């Protein structure tokens, strides 16, 4: 019931041309400024959709070599930027960063590592720092990690199996934590953590996939969880989650796919979380690999799991089996 | 960000940048200084505000907390947390919806002899008939009612005021899902609890059949029990008068796609073969009225119809 209506001039084309102009000026005041906390991520937001769009070349490189190895700190964990503290959110999207350019070199991998093993706790979570928030994105975050490192074998993987389904909720979804209720953006962190784990067989794919699919509105966008908005990220959210477990043709995918295209910006380029709000590289991120997923053809092939091009997670031999 | 819609103004945020700026050097000045003190947290207080989502920030103040604690008195340090408990709180009515403040909150209150969890699960209260949706609320009030060991039916209770004063309910019924099982507990709900809570949902979504969180519950409600097909005689006749009052509801609201399917699962929850062709003709309604789902209708159709072969072929 809640719901958008798009308007009927809203773009119904893909404008590639200008996403890839956005993301290659961006950053050069406020909000930016203000979003610093995040930085590390917003640069594996731009990469990574750049790259989707075979445009990956156009940003610096050598640059963001250098500040990602400033970034990591003795502990062997990576901040979002010069000077602030460590955290497996930044300490993921830097090892994303380095897979894509394949410059794993340029940090010091074993400290990574142990990094990732010491924020595992007794009951199998992870901590996302020092300072102990349990989240279920910080178990996806420490496997991804691992994973795309080669170091899965790091951790105590049944108990950090065991803590993820000990989330596991009545509707078939996920949450940050046992007791939580399920949210899009946490199944979507645990059915990529079982993936990487071997484990979907435990996820109750036609419940979940029910779930997950009631999250399209009529617009043809989708929501994060019950009577909410639709946003352009759960595009992604959603509908990797679906990918994950075998259920992506459950989604309404022309609706789907005129949604994203219409939170497009056709003077700036980028996309918004919905039609006519102010574009963001995150949300441009989130719709092109939503966009791709549903079988775009000028846009890479996206995995699932990673939000990487396949390509990229082909060439390191990591690409965890879906469910068929 | 989200929900941002499309030169004082413009003047005032390059004013707002500076200070935010100049505020946030002398932090990690003073950080890499060593100067853990009261002026850190004056500085961070006017960042925090507004950027809560700066978890570098919050890092701070704990480890500045944590120093004070070593140098001052009780008293003094009594004085330090009372101080953060208000800063805390004003935070959270500007940003109800940050990680970071609710973590420090609790980072908070682990750390205390001391705490006065009652006037936390308050706060809770508060902010939940703000936002009845809110999760991060609900979490940090599952973490203060285990910490002060509230009883699930307690919880319970609090639950059903919130399911009947409104509306917005799925936060609600989720945790219902979950205390349930602790007070009729197993290493599955007992028929008499199942059956109650049938007739509690089953209020709600007659009372707002569109009210989507009502079906979800009742789906589960319809799987936990059970148990199978060995229905007693009143678990029977109740999932039949279920059946009738959902047929009456289609006739009020022939566009609700929620009473449909839930009149297709109480079939299959009462006799899958002796209702094959209704549950055939429900599908074909359901698709029309629910086309975006038809690709999920045919699946579950599918499913259903091996099922039948299956049952047939233990003749
Ligand atoms: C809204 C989305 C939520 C709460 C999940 C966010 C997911 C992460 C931080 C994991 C890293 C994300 C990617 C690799 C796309
Ligand atoms: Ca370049
Ligand atoms: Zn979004």
């Amino acid at each position: 019931q809640k719901d958008v209506t798009i308007k009927s001039d809203a773009p119904d084309t893909l404008l590639l041309e200008k996403h890839a102009d956005y993301i290659a000026s961006y950053g050069s005041d406020y909000e930016y400024c203000m979003s610093e906390y995040l930085r590390m991520s917003g640069v594996y937001w731009g990469l990574t959709v750049m790259d989707l769009m075979g445009q990956l070349h156009r940003m610096n490189k050598e640059e963001i070599l250098v500040f990602i190895k400033s970034c990591q700190h003795e502990c062997g964990g990576v901040s979002a930027s010069i000077g602030h503290d460590p955290h497996l959110l930044y300490t993921l999207s830097a090892v994303q960063i380095l897979t894509l350019y394949d410059s794993i070199h340029v940090i010091n991998v074993d400290k990574v590592v142990a990094y990732v093993q010491s924020l595992q706790k007794e009951d199998g979570s992870f901590a996302g720092d020092i300072w102990g928030e349990i989240d279920t994105r910080f178990s996806f975050c420490a496997v991804a990690t691992l994973a795309l490192l080669g170091k899965l074998d790091a951790i105590n993987v049944e108990k950090a199996i065991e803590f993820v389904l000990s989330c596991m909720n009545f509707d078939g979804g996920f949450g940050c934590r046992p007791g939580s209720e399920s949210h899009a953006g946490q199944i979507y962190c645990c059915t990529g953590f079982l993936a990487i784990t071997s484990q979907l067989h435990q996820v109750n794919s036609d419940l979940l996939g029910w779930w997950l699919c009631e999250r399209q509105l009529p617009s043809g966008g989708l929501n994060g969880r019950p009577e909410k908005l639709p946003d352009v990220c759960y595009s992604w959210w959603v509908l990797a989650s679906l990918k994950i477990i075998g259920r992506l043709h459950w989604i309404d995918r022309e609706k789907l796919r005129s949604f994203i295209l219409a939170c497009q910006d056709e003077e700036t380029g980028g996309f918004a979380d919905r039609p006519g709000d102010m574009v963001d590289p995150f949300h441009t991120l989130f719709g092109i690999a939503g966009l791709s997923l549903l079988g775009e053809e000028q846009i890479k092939p996206v995995s699932p799991v990673f939000c990487m091009p396949e390509e990229v997670l082909q060439r390191v031999n990591v690409q965890p089996e879906l469910v068929s | 960000m989200h929900g941002r819609l499309k030169e004082a103004k413009r003047l005032e945020r390059e004013q707002k940048l500076k200070l935010y700026q100049s505020a946030t050097q002398a932090v990690f000045q003073k950080r890499q200084a060593g100067e853990l003190d009261e002026s850190v947290l004056e500085l961070t207080s006017q960042i925090l505000g507004a950027n809560p989502d700066f978890a570098t920030l919050w890092n701070c103040r704990r480890e500045v907390l944590q120093h004070l604690e070593t140098e001052k008195s009780p008293e003094e340090s009594a004085a330090l947390v009372k101080a953060e408990l208000g800063f805390l709180e004003s935070c959270l009515r500007v940003n109800p919806k940050s990680y970071g403040t609710w973590h420090h909150r609790c980072w908070l209150l682990s750390r205390l002899p001391e705490p006065n969890w009652a006037r936390e699960l308050e706060l809770c209260a508060r902010f939940l008939e703000a936002d009845e949706r809110n999760f991060h609320c609900w979490d940090y009030r599952r973490f203060v009612a285990a910490q002060a060991a509230v009883a699930p039916a307690e919880e319970l209770a609090f639950t059903d005021s919130l399911i009947t004063r409104n509306f917005s309910n799925y936060s609600s019924w989720h945790y219902r899902s979950c205390l349930l099982p602790q007070l009729h507990p197993q290493p599955r709900l007992p028929e008499n609890v199942l059956l109650k809570e049938l007739e509690l949902v089953q209020n709600a979504f007659f009372t707002d059949p569109n009210d989507q969180s009502a079906w979800f519950y009742h789906r589960w409600l319809l799987g936990a029990g059970s148990g199978r097909c060995e229905l007693s005689v009143e678990k029977s006749t109740v999932l039949q008068s279920e059946l009738e009052s959902c047929k009456e509801l289609q006739e009020l609201e022939p566009e609700n796609k929620w009473c449909l399917l839930t009149i297709i699962l109480l079939m299959r929850a009462l006799d899958p073969l002796l209702y094959e062709k209704e549950t055939l003709q429900y599908f074909s309604t359901l698709k029309a009225v629910d086309p975006m789902r038809a690709a999920y209708l045919d699946d579950l159709r599918s499913k259903f119809l091996l099922e039948n072969s299956v049952l047939k072929m233990e003749y």
